[PDB]
């Protein structure tokens, strides 16, 4: 379920960050937490560094993956799974590999 | 030249933290501890 | 700074993760936010953790796993004592978060 995206349930933050991916490898599925990123619409904000945070197109809309709000959350919470993103697979994880090692 | 680098995504890097900061953080509001 | 450990000031959490790691790169040192990752004494472990992504860190302040799945982004204010440096880690840091991001 790595690259599964889930509507965001949490009230407080859902308009601004309506859903979000799970990047945790399924290996360490036992976990009973995850390693999520979270998105928010394109026309909400008015051109973040390509390389740091990635454009998402898909049917619920197009949105910017932002990689530096990256976060671990109770396993709890992906309690709604909508679609899934590994066709971007590659960006996501680049953008990752970026925030960590600057290339 | 990673100063230009830095110096280059500056606005783009302050656009977001600006962004954040209007609407909220989604990791404070769903972090774990 | 990339591998500076800080010390938390959190009294709440402070027990639990008595320190916290930058693992953020320098190249992006102009954002307000950090990826850290929390480190737990040894002493209040119940059970061992898988070292391949919770390596075990030794260091003046003690002995630490460093929970890397619960890795997150903090405001930079949080950063406000740093206490120590991780670099000669560095290797192992990164293939920790690696690993919980591929499973290699």
């Amino acid at each position: 379920s790595q690259f599964t995206l889930y509507k965001n349930k949490d009230k407080s933050s859902a308009k601004t960050y309506p859903y979000f991916v799970d990047v945790q490898s399924d290996l360490l599925d036992n976990l009973n937490t995850r390693l999520v990123i979270p998105l928010t619409p394109i026309e909400l904000l008015d051109k973040a560094p390509s390389h740091l945070c990635p454009t998402i197109h898909i049917d619920e809309g197009d949105f910017i993956m932002l990689t530096q709000q990256m976060t671990s959350v109770p396993v709890k919470i992906l309690s709604e799974p909508v679609n899934e993103l590994s066709t971007f697979r590659n960006e996501i994880i680049a953008a990752i590999d970026f925030l960590i090692t600057g290339i | 030249r990673a100063e230009r680098w830095k110096a280059e995504n500056q606005e783009g890097m302050a656009e977001v933290a600006r962004f954040i900061e209007m609407n909220g953080s989604f990791a404070d509001e769903n972090r774990d501890w």
